[PDB]
RNA sequence: UAUCUGGUUGAUCCUGCCAGUAGUCAUAUGCUUGUCUCAAAGAUUAAGCCAUGCAUGUCUAAGUAUAAGCAAUUUAUACAGUGAAACUGCGAAUGGCUCAUUAAAUCAGUUAUCGUUUAUUUGAUAGUUCCUUUACUACAUGGUAUAACUGUGGUAAUUCUAGA
RNA sequence: AUUCAUAAUAACUUUUCGAAUCGCAUGGCCUUGUGCUGGCGAUGGUUCAUUCAAAUUUCUGCCCUAUCAACUUUCGAUGGUAGGAUAGUGGCCUACCAUGGUUUCAACGGGUAACGGGGAAUAAGGGUUCGAUUCCGGAGAGGGAGCCUGAGAAACGGCUACCA
């Protein structure tokens, strides 16, 4: 390999796609984007592999060329544009409308959304800066970048961006109690509230979680995304607000809905 | 003999071989950047030869046939517009748009002359391009100076609320 | 079909390629099959379409006979219809006709032999003619 | 290329291939379920091994490990449901105390036989691959087709076929056109 | 499903190996051959040699088109559609094959870039472009070339190309 | 954690960038002029950030051989400092200097019928053997070297030379 990759093998693709492992040999590469390759959805399996709105690569194509698709406030046509978590995936042809979110196992969910809450995301700040001209600034982990944010954010805590225009709305900070969403690791799709945080000098952050039903768990920081106080989310929460139930739990809950 | 060109600038009467490369005649490169081994014969003209290239710098005073006594036509007129403005020697006002050649076509009994296009015209949309981009640079800026001008109110009401909290402690 | 009933599941409405798309199964006992023929027509009546405004495919007969499932899908317009089908399918519902492209090997080979000439090669032809004469 | 498609052998051929005891043991088995090859008599107990290996690493496990009862209740489950296994015997030892004879007793072949449509298991395989029986409403011709405890309900003449009311078959058909035709 | 059996002796108990037995997404081969699903396949010896034919090109409304192309300017005398050729921009650095070389090398888990570069995507982001500093600047926009094409050619021959 | 971010002074630069590009739509304002203003975009562009990457790098782990016991230090071996070079660290290279570095806890050398791993076969438990091969990471286009374009190549379905 002597330049960029441009390819993916379906064994290759991170699995929380659900991509079938028997149709062809290849995946879709998300192309460069605003969110990494991974934990990211691609308009191309979002559209055909969850909504089924389209059967094949070539319909997807046409889906997306005809412009019925926009991602957050902007009308995308990248055929494997890297939607993210907290992206707005809109659909205004069919006046469907959703947010990109975890499921409790992990995989993103088909999270539907009313519009006064698809207006808006929620943003991470993955840092603090200054710009050119003494313009402090930040970016989100879905690398927009916002100017003059307010004086008290700092890194890690949490951006309510209006897809209008991306600008700080206002934010959440990162303290003991507030609602986190575990973005990855084992425990991917959780939710809960900060107990305390370690703070390990050098060493990766820890924070130490509990839901709910008490399920405590323990989860790096670079991994965890505060989206509100306690049991009061700044969005709509996925289906069981982000509580995993064990492999018991989870089958006397299919007996009871059979 | 052979049809090995004659190139420009060696200094010799035999074949020998150049690296030939790009903006240099004889050889055309197929694919961006490469070079390739050619071989051109040398500028001296011998005996070698099968065929002279010459030009005529000064007409004799009588007439070749395939030469000065008949011509060919420029076979296309102009085609920028400052072109058109010094092939007729207009002046600055002077219009192009029906000084271009309107050069005859016949499919058939159908004529008609599909003049060429002409570029760098002056016309009212690139006329709006560039009040469109006078107006997005000025709003700009515009928008990026008031934006600092609250920024900047906002750190100074920060420091205000910051000596007020410290005006509540130290009693 | 003797008692074709035809039954139309998982019908979700997709107004970005301006349609219905739906699991659709076919009973016919005592019968072998059904063609795309019978079932269009019955599917366009039923769907208040035009018999090209539906689409069909993917017929599988289940084992012992008795029924089939394909995978409907009913355009909301013939022009719909038209720009969003495959062309293998408007010639397969013969709508459309067989696009003339030569076979792989000759067109790729067409490719190679104009690659070995750069532009028109009019010139070309007629230094050609002229030495071949000479 | 394409991601490999899995597959695994069904069956154990015996260490010690000889021992006459084993041979007409397997061979009663045969005989007395209409089976085809030793083949059959390996697959079968090769199931009841892997059940029985599962069963046993469950049943050693600590009481009401979250494995465990998961797990067990699986099994159990849908030892219940081909009906292998017995309600009464609910419990998890009963299904180290199964024997091939009990899953050879719920193939379709004897299930055929039991129902009465057969003359005898040999002649229920003849019906069963002749695509003359059927299960739900639908044809089953493999002669191993396991039966849910709720099938037998469904199991009987297939609609398709001459011995479930449709067109009297081939050979009478036939020779119905040879009466016909000589008797004109 | 934590198992052994035949062989040294007239006979016994042993060390001991030979042989047996069962498995191999383990190779070859012999005999034989109905059906369904699935499916490996010139690695092993020779990363030995290769005929032939293909395997990387690409255009929209949105860079340049007077083809002496096609249909019409039923929208037009500068262009108006479509389009060969060609220049221009991207790509050709992915994929595919093989396992020859390599024994702290690669690779695996785990790290750091406070130690660097990064086409592209994404988000922001150039009043100082008068800078030799208000016409170097015509700013209703400046200049130059050269392809494509025509025509004369050369070589047995190339995806060669000269001169105008 | 920083000589960080970023800002401020003095100059330098053979000087980069800051738009002479393109399609649709043609709306408003009157002092009605081909006047002033105008939308939806496409392309392009400096710095930062993101993404896709890339290059180095910490620690630990590798088959058989003593019928390989000392190895490295000409003309780099270990290290210091300064400079070139690099996109960037670095004996990567150069210059001066010190004489160091690895080894019986197996250095160094040889063989490998050795690409490494996820894994495969077979086992009560421990293990034994296999992994060229569908995934990841390396390396190669007959051997070897050199190098143009580009962001990315020691590229070979790209060039240069030698070898066959």
């Amino acid at each position: 390999a002597r330049g960029p990759k441009k390819h993916l093998k379906r064994l290759a693709a991170p699995h929380h796609w659900l991509l079938d492992k028997l149709s062809g040999c290849y995946a879709p590469r998300p192309s460069a984007g605003p969110h990494k390759l991974r934990e990211s959805l691609p308009l191309i399996v979002f559209l055909r592999n969850r909504l089924k709105y389209a059967l094949n690569g070539r319909e997807v194509k046409a889906i997306l060329m005809q412009r019925h698709v926009k991602v957050d406030g902007k009308v995308r046509t990248d055929t494997t544009y890297p939607a993210g978590f907290m992206d707005v995936i809109t659909l205004d042809a069919t006046n469907e409308n959703f947010r990109l979110v975890y499921d409790v196992k992990g995989r993103f969910a088909v999270h539907r959304i009313t519009d006064e809450e698809a207006s808006y995301k929620l943003g991470k700040v993955k840092k603090v800066q200054l710009g050119k001209k003494g313009v402090p600034y930040v970016v989100t982990h879905d690398g927009r970048t916002i100017r003059y944010p307010d004086p008290n954010i700092k890194v890690n805590d949490t951006v309510k961006i209006d897809l209008a225009s991306g600008k700080i709305t206002d934010f959440i900070k990162f303290d003991a109690g507030k609602l986190v969403y575990v973005t990855g690791g084992r425990n991917l799709g959780r939710i809960g509230t900060i107990v305390h945080k370690e703070r390990h000098d050098g060493g990766f952050d820890l924070v130490h979680i509990k839901d709910s039903l008490d399920n405590t768990f323990v989860t790096r920081l670079n991994n965890v995304f505060v989206i509100g106080e306690q049991g009061k989310p700044y969005i709509s929460l996925p289906k069981g607000k982000g509580i995993k139930l064990s492999i018991a739990e989870e089958r006397d809950r299919r007996r009871a809905q059979q | 003999k052979q049809g090995f060109p004659m190139k420009q600038g060696v200094l010799l009467p035999t074949r020998i071989k150049l690296l030939l490369t790009k903006n240099v005649s004889c050889y055309r490169p197929r694919r961006d950047g490469e070079r390739k081994r050619k071989s051109v014969r040398g500028a001296i003209v011998g005996p070698d030869l099968a065929v002279l290239a010459l030009v005529i710098v000064k007409k004799g005073e009588q007439e070749l046939e395939g030469l000065t006594d008949t011509t060919v036509p420029k076979r296309l007129g102009p085609k920028r517009a400052n072109n058109i403005r010094k092939f007729f020697g207009l002046s600055k006002e002077d219009d192009v748009r029906d000084f271009v050649i309107r050069r005859e076509v016949t499919k058939g009994e159908k004529t008609y002359t599909k003049a060429p296009k002409i570029q760098r015209l002056v016309t009212p949309q690139r006329l709006q391009r560039k009040r469109h981009q006078r107006a997005l640079k000025v709003r700009n800026a515009q928008a990026q100076r008031e934006a600092a001008a609250e920024y900047a109110q906002l750190l100074a009401k920060r420091l205000s609320e910051r000596k007020a909290e410290k005006a509540e402690i130290r009693k | 079909s003797d008692a074709v009933t035809i039954r139309t599941r998982k019908v979700i409405s997709n107004p970005l390629l301006a349609r219905k798309q739906f699991v659709v199964d076919v009973l016919h006992p005592n019968r072998a099959n059904v063609s795309k023929d019978e079932l269009r027509e019955k599917l366009a009546e039923v769907y208040k379409a035009e018999k090209d405004a539906v689409s069909v495919f993917g017929f599988r007969t289940q084992f012992g006979g008795g029924k089939s499932v394909g995978f409907g899908l009913v355009y909301n317009s013939v022009a719909e219809a038209k720009k969003f089908e495959p062309t293998y399918r408007l010639v397969r519902y013969g709508l459309a006709e067989k696009v003339e492209k030569a076979s792989r090997q000759q067109r790729k080979q067409k490719k190679n032999r104009d690659k070995k000439i750069f532009g028109t090669g009019k010139r070309l032809a007629k230094k050609v003619a002229r030495r071949n004469a000479d | 290329p394409r991601a490999p498609r899995t597959y695994s052998k069904t069956y154990s051929t015996p260490k010690r291939p000889y021992e006459s005891s084993r041979l007409d043991a397997e061979l009663k088995l045969a005989g007395e379920f209409g089976l085809k090859n030793k083949k059959e008599i390996y697959r079968i107990s090769f199931q009841l091994s892997k059940i029985r290996r599962a069963a046993r690493d469950l049943l050693t496990r600590d009481e009401k490990d979250p494995k465990r009862l998961f797990e067990g209740n699986a099994l159990i489950r849908r030892l219940v449901r081909v009906g292998v296994l017995s309600e009464d015997k609910k419990k998890l030892d009963y299904v180290l105390a199964l024997k091939v004879e009990d899953f050879l007793e719920r193939r379709l072949q004897t299930q055929v036989y039991k129902l009465g449509l057969a003359k005898s298991v040999h002649h229920a395989r003849v019906l069963i691959t002749q695509r003359h029986i059927a299960v739900g409403k639908q044809i089953v011709n493999i002669p191993s087709f396991m039966v849910r405890l709720d099938s037998e309900k469904h199991i009987d003449f297939a609609p398709t076929s001459p011995f479930g009311g449709a067109r009297p078959g081939r050979v009478a058909r036939r020779n119905a056109a040879r009466k016909a035709e000589a008797s004109g």
